[PDB]
């Protein structure tokens, strides 16, 4: 599966190549590195020490996890009514972490042939795992993450398939330990049981609507 | 230069070591399905003499429709092994391939190597892969699987009546079919796999425990009183389930207790209506 | 050892390929008919010194360049989806990390171990042992795991594909995978065929569709054909393991295709113990632990949810700075994952 | 996974002695507890232990139906270990054997058969089990009986019984099925065994046994050829070969036996790789009547029994005579089928030598009157053996096939053929002399 | 559809038979095949629908 260069007449292979990634899946990645401190957020002090104790101390601090003998935190779902500031801790995240961000969005992995929204995921999880120590995003999760059922209408069945693709990756054979995840969504009434799992998004921060002083803080 | 007749890629039966294991006697009861698969595909090529004397047209080919797993594919494996002419194996789905072309000049190489050899059967397993009736005929993939069933008819349709090359094809859903393919001289005999009764029942069970042990507490005729609609596949795993518990308990010997228990094992009742109807 | 190297770097250079082929028939002892994986077929000559015998029609064979000769033949290929199909790496899991699934192990087992070392008992017995296993249950009960731990622990060639994975939008692609992955079964016998999230390609075979869905459901009718057809498998084993039993084909949950289906069911009070005592052995515990409690307040809880369980302990460990945990820090773990648990719909399907 | 080897140490000492002062029914209580936390605890050797003991105990007692009684139920408790029963199965074995009254006996091998019934673990000591009931069957007097026993179990199935008690069962079997006449099922079972068993270090008195056994089995019904055949692999064993006596005797049957086997291309094969053996001089006048049914040439019923006929039928003292003619009915027969292989040996000589010859000159050939002659005759072309055609109107007996124009042809042909050939080969020879005789 | 089909089974029937010509009984036998197959697949829908 290597990607190599060859001669023309003769064949030969010449030089090896860096592996091929789609042109999506490379903009996916961030590189201008977001400027937006913690301080900026006001109001969420319970939840931004979750994500920041779940996502960025396992890759700074794993001498703590390993001395304790306990697995770090799978994943992050952030939920909560619109406007509650879920983007933005995303993107206080990718600031404060020098590590390599993987921007993605829901609507983003539905394609319209057959296979190629499950190419992208797995693609896009095997350039994170490739470059690092990684964090992916999939905001938007509800596009993708809808519940299944039993319908003949087709085109759901194409955006199942690439949930399943996305439900293996975050956990399944080959156990993954150096891409994270986040992801925010509108809606968990109808995400899939199996993707709400204890070993996929374990831990499930909710965003409520600012009280009054989280709106003094915002102003 | 003209080389042999065919070259092909098609490949035939080897009918040495791809030949089936699968006897007829192997197959229990089924012997209207016997008859008339051997009848639509031998009788033809014997006598003919009485064939047109009454009117009738002898059929071009055999469908084996029915429930899933009531003998079609066992049949079609007990006729290969059996027959001495010769066998084209195909699935439905290895005729639709990417590159345009491709599946209608696979069904030609197919038709022509059955050509060739005089005496030959064509058996395509699956065919609601090509023949479905519906269709989108804005995509080209559809429109491609419409040419590959198009070019099969067209084969199907052209033959001489003068050569022994029959069509053999095994669908679960036969309604979904094309309804030009049950056209006559097309597809003619319809053979039917029925969910086995008593009888055929009593003749599966008595077939598969023919080579078990068999304990002679073991009264196979209570299991097949039984009114429980299974298969023959249902019947095999419930002698296979048996053997398994008598593996599992260390013994050369089945017993009544295992037949009882691998008999719930594999016909479990679905979930009970409330008894407050009826 | 560098104008080795650059010696060898100059006569490596001056070497041409040859063009790969398969060889469709063989017309006279000097002449065969050779067919170039692009598509052409030539009539092409033999090496002289070449075992002619072994130029069945099927063999691939490498052609000279110029003169398309016959230079050598070679085993069959295997796609490279394929090879990382059977190089997955999962982890070392052994049985004893899995917990509450004794009967569930020992049928899977019974399935797929004991014909391959004890065929013995099955012959004299007088039955062909079962072929394919479904690992049906509610999310997060240990079904991959239970296929990690046997890939792991067992010495079997091992395939392990995701049938939302084995899809392509090129027509006919996906039967090719399958044909593809069965045959390299065939070859290295014997072998275990893990097919996880079965239903992306399984399903109930509608008469009203889309091209999209007839083309899924031709990619299903080749697997079933594989599985059971007018070809015996013999000492090739299945697994496949879904959240969605009820939306399956009856001919693929038909006993002639998955023999046994295995419930792997929500663990129970003996499993939930097992599975803590499991998750919870390499921490750090400071003073005595009642695992007791924390499975009376995980009821309706899952393998996930109480390692997740383990792992919020810590974390509130590690929150108040403290090298070990106590049951004080259990407690609020398996309360804080009971809280998280009502964004889940609790509700399992059978194959119905 | 909970060790009980220090329990079981300290305590089965003192169930033995409770046990023997009188102590049965509680400390078999006892033991049975024990036996079940055990069995709870999987712990394979302790529950092997408790139960050898307990059936010892028992055994000890003169409580039989104590024993059958504690068998039965300790071989059917939940969740047993294979192991211990078969421990327990052997301890019961040895039992058995020591055992003398016959009822008592009898009911303890019944039960042990019912509780052994189908189990891996436990078939080689069911197998001996049933061999020990036939065996006993058989000595009360009920050879039906046990060869029905006996012929119930499949030994050739059994993977953990040796090849040598396999082979032992199987010989048994054969030996029951012909005392009680089943000679179907005796061929059947016979098969079985493989000859490449008896090479391999001790397959002797196997291999001797089998071969008697097939030795009557075919000699039931005639199969001369055969009987041959297992009467040279007997003279083949070394012990058998290194006495005089017996490898005389083996070598009088396989010539007798030879002799007596109609004629065939495979039969030609085996009298002249008979024939051709060294030790045939020890048995002179044996080797004089091989000579005789080998040499193409007339021979006389008459002048056979005179010189012969004694030797081969009462024998000397010197050598003795042999079962094969003996004067019982078997004897009587196999002396009828000797003549007629004789009156079989003339009418293929007086056919390769003869193209047409009366009715009167074959009966005063063969010794017999034209009626028997012509019946022989018959019966001979009727099976295909020989090929001839009687005129009855003119009394000729014609052993030409009609010759066709093309046989005739290609006769003529071959001779053509034959005479270039011999042709180069006097052109050959010619010049070989001419270079050795010309250049002096 | 059924009178076509019936007629095309009693041919096969006097084949069977091995005669040139279709009888009564013929016929008879090959009503009893058609209409009871046509009253199988009638009642199969209906338990489809069911
Ligand atoms: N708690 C907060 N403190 C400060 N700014 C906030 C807060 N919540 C929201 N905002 C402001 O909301 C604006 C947009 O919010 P954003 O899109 O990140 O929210 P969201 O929860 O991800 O939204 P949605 O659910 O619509 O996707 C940003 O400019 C951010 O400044
Ligand atoms: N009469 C029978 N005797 C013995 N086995 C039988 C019989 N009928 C069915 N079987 C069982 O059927 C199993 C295979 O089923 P078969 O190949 O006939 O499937 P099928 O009907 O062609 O399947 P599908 O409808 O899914 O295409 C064999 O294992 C055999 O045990
Ligand atoms: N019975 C169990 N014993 C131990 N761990 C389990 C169990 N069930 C689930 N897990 C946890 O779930 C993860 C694997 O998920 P698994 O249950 O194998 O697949 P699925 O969630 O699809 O059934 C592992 O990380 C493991 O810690
Ligand atoms: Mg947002
Ligand atoms: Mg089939």
């Amino acid at each position: 599966g290597d990607l190599v260069g060859v001669n023309k007449d003769s064949y030969l292979i010449l030089e090896t190549l860096p592996t091929e990634y789609d042109s999506r899946v490379k903009a996916m990645e961030v590189d201008e590195r977001p400027t937006e401190q913690y301080s900026d957020i006001g109001g969420l002090d319970k939840q931004i020490q979750e994500l920041v104790e779940a996502i960025v101390l396992p890759m700074n601090h794993k001498e703590k996890f390993e001395n304790l003998g306990i697995q770090p935190p799978k994943g992050v779902l952030m939920y909560g009514p619109p406007g509650t500031g879920k983007t933005l801790l995303a993107r206080a995240c990718a600031a404060q972490t020098k590590a390599t961000f993987l921007k993605l969005a829901g609507p983003q992995l539905v394609q319209m042939f057959i296979g190629d929204g499950a190419k992208l995921v797995r693609d896009a999880f095997a350039l994170a795992k490739e470059k690092a120590p990684s964090i992916i995003f999939i905001d938007e999760l509800d596009a993708i993450g809808t519940k299944r059922f039993d319908s003949e209408k087709a085109g759901d069945r194409e955006v199942q398939r690439t949930m399943l693709e996305l439900l293996n990756q975050l956990d399944g054979f080959q156990p993954n330990t150096q891409v994270k995840v986040i992801a925010a969504t509108n809606r968990v009434d109808i995400l899939d049981p199996a993707l709400l799992r204890s070993g996929r998004l374990d831990r499930k921060i909710e965003f409520p609507m600012p009280n009054e002083e989280a709106r003094a803080r915002i102003m | 230069d003209v080389l042999p007749p065919e070259a092909d890629s098609s490949i035939m039966m080897l009918t040495s070591d791809q030949k089936p294991d699968v006897m007829y006697a192997d197959i229990g009861g089924m012997d209207i399905q016997k008859q008339e698969v051997r009848e639509a595909v031998e009788l033809p090529l014997t006598h003919f003499e009485l064939y047109k004397q009454i009117g009738i047209d002898p059929p071009r080919g055999v469908l084996m429709y029915g429930p899933p797993g009531c003998g079609k594919t066992m049949l079609a494996k007990a006729v290969a092994h059996h027959t001495t002419a010769a066998f084209i194996r195909v699935v439905g789905s290895e005729f639709v391939q990417k590159y345009l072309g491709e599946g209608p000049r696979m069904v030609r190489d197919v038709f022509r190597l059955a050509k060739e050899n005089a005496p030959a059967i064509i058996f395509i397993d699956e065919i609601d892969a090509i023949a479905t009736k519906r269709f989108d005929a804005q995509t080209g993939a559809d429109r491609e699987v419409q040419r590959i069933l198009l070019e099969l008819l067209n084969q199907m349709d052209g033959f001489d009546q003068n050569v022994n090359v029959k069509v053999i094809m095994a669908t679960n859903r036969a309604d979904t079919l094309d309804p030009a393919l049950l056209r006559p001289g097309r597809l003619d005999r319809k053979i039917e796999f029925p969910l086995p009764d008593r009888r055929q029942k009593r003749l599966i069970f008595s077939t598969i425990t023919s080579k078990m042990n068999l304990s002679e507490e073991v009264d196979l005729e209570d299991y097949v009183a039984r009114p429980d609609k299974i298969s023959g596949a249902d019947i095999n795993s419930i002698c296979q389930e048996s053997g398994m518990l008598a593996v599992r308990e260390n013994r050369y010997i089945v017993l009544a207790k295992d037949f009882e228990k691998a008999y719930k094992t594999v016909i479990k009742k679905d979930e009970q209506e409330h008894e407050f109807y009826k | 050892k560098q104008y080795e190297k650059s010696e060898n770097d100059l006569k490596a250079l001056q070497s041409v390929g040859q063009i790969v082929g398969e060889v469709l028939k063989q017309l006279t002892e000097e002449k065969f008919i050779v067919k170039a994986t692009n598509g052409p077929r030539y009539v092409v000559g033999c090496r002289r010194q070449l075992d002619k015998s072994k130029l069945k029609p099927g063999t691939r064979v490498a052609l000279d360049m110029t003169t398309l000769t016959i230079m050598r033949y070679l085993p069959r290929e295997v796609d490279p989806l394929v090879y990382n199909m059977s190089h997955e790496d999962p982890g070392n899991v052994s049985y004893s990390e899995i917990g509450g699934l004794s009967e569930q192990i020992r049928e899977l087992r019974e399935v797929i171990e004991l014909p391959l070392t004890n065929p013995e008992l099955f012959q004299r017995v007088g039955i062909i042992p079962p072929k394919g296993c479904l690992l049906y249950g509610p999310p997060g009960t240990g079904k991959t795991l239970l296929a990690r731990a046997v890939a792991s622990q067992l010495d079997c060639n091992f395939l392990k594909v995701v049938s939302s994975s084995i899809v392509d939008k090129y027509i006919g692609e996906s039967a090719r995978l399958i044909r593809e992955m069965f045959n390299y079964a065939r070859d290295h016998q014997p072998c275990i065929i893990f097919m996880d999230e079965i239903d992306a390609i399984g399903g109930r075979r509608f008469s009203e569709g889309t091209s999209a869905d007839r083309e899924i459901q031709r990619t299903l009718m080749e697997l079933l054909n594989q599985m059971d057809g007018f070809d015996t498998l013999h000492r090739v084993k299945m697994i496949m393991a879904t959240n969605r039993p009820d939306t399956l084909d009856p001919a693929l949950l038909r006993p002639g295709r998955l023999d046994r289906k295995i419930h792997i069911d929500l663990p129970n009070e003996q499993a939930r113990l097992d599975i803590l005592k499991i998750h919870a052995g390499p921490i750090t515990k400071h003073g005595e632990i009642d695992y007791e409690a924390i499975v009376k307040l995980s009821d309706g809880f899952n393998g996930a949810d109480l390692r997740n369980v383990c792992t919020e302990a810590g974390m509130f460990a590690i929150r108040a700075d403290h090298d070990f945990v106590v049951q004080e820090d259990f407690m609020k773990a398996v309360r804080k994952v009971a809280d998280s648990k009502k964004l889940e719909s609790k509700l399992d399907y059978k194959p119905v | 996974e909970v060790d009980y080897s220090a329990t079981v140490d300290q305590r089965l000492p003192e169930c033995a002695k409770l046990a023997k002062e009188g102590r049965l029914q509680e400390v078999i209580e006892t033991l049975l507890s024990l036996e079940k936390q055990t069995r709870t605890a999987s712990d394979m050797v302790s529950t092997s232990r408790i139960l050898v003991a307990v059936v010892k105990m028992c055994y000890e007692a003169k409580e039989w139906d104590l024993l059958n009684e504690n068998i039965m139920l300790l071989s059917k408790r939940r969740s047993q270990l294979k192991q211990a029963v078969a421990k327990m199965v052997q301890q019961c074995c040895t039992y058995v054997e020591e055992i003398t009254d016959l009822p008592i006996k009898l009911r303890l091998i019944d039960t042990l058969r019912m509780v052994t019934e189908g189990k891996i673990y436990v078939e080689i000591e069911r197998a001996r089990l049933t061999k020990t009931l036939a065996t006993i069957k058989e000595q009360n007097g009920d050879v039906k009986e046990a060869a029905s026993i006996l012929q119930e179990l499949q030994v050739e199935t059994y993977g953990s019984m040796e090849k040598k008690e396999r082979v032992e069962f199987i010989l048994e079997q054969m030996r029951l099925c012909l005392a009680v006449k089943d000679y179907i099922r005796t061929q059947i079972i016979s098969k079985k065994i493989n000859t490449k068993f008896f090479q391999e270090e001790n397959t002797e008195k196997l291999k001797l046994k089998y071969y008697n056994l097939m030795i009557q089995l075919d000699q039931h019904e005639g199969s001369y050829l055969s009987i041959c055949k297992h009467y040279r692999a007997i003279y083949d064993t070394p012990c058998i070969q290194a006495e005089s006596e017996k490898w005389q005797q083996a070598l009088k049957s396989v010539v007798l036996y030879v002799i007596l086997a109609p004629f065939d291309n495979e039969q030609s094969d085996l009298v002249h790789r008979i024939s051709g053996d060294k030790k045939l001089e020890e048995i002179p006048k044996y080797k004089d009547l091989l000579k005789l049914f080998t040499t193409m040439e007339l021979m006389r019923w008459s002048t056979l029994v005179e010189d012969y006929g004694m030797e081969l039928r009462k024998g000397s003292l010197e050598s003795p005579a042999t079962d094969v003619f003996g004067s019982t009915e078997e004897g009587e027969k196999r002396w009828k089928d000797l003549k007629n292989r004789v009156v079989e040996h003339n009418i293929r000589i007086m056919a390769k030598y003869y193209t047409r010859i009366t009715m009167k000159r074959m009966a005063q050939l063969l010794d017999l009157s034209v009626d028997e002659s012509e019946a022989f005759l018959s019966n001979l072309v009727v099976n295909k053996t020989i090929f001839a055609k009687v005129d009855r109107l003119a009394g000729i007996i014609n052993f030409q096939r009609p010759k066709d124009p093309n046989n005739l042809l290609n006769d003529w042909s071959q001779k053509l053929n034959s005479l270039m050939s011999l042709v180069n080969k006097t052109t050959h020879l010619i010049a070989k002399e001419e270079m050795i005789h010309n250049l002096q | 559809a059924e009178v076509k089909g019936v007629c095309t089974e009693a041919g096969m029937y006097a084949l069977r038979e091995r005669r040139v010509h279709v009888t009564q009984e013929d016929f008879e036998m090959a009503v009893a095949k058609v209409m009871q197959k046509d009253s199988e697949k009638n009642m199969s829908i209906k338990k489809l629908w069911k």
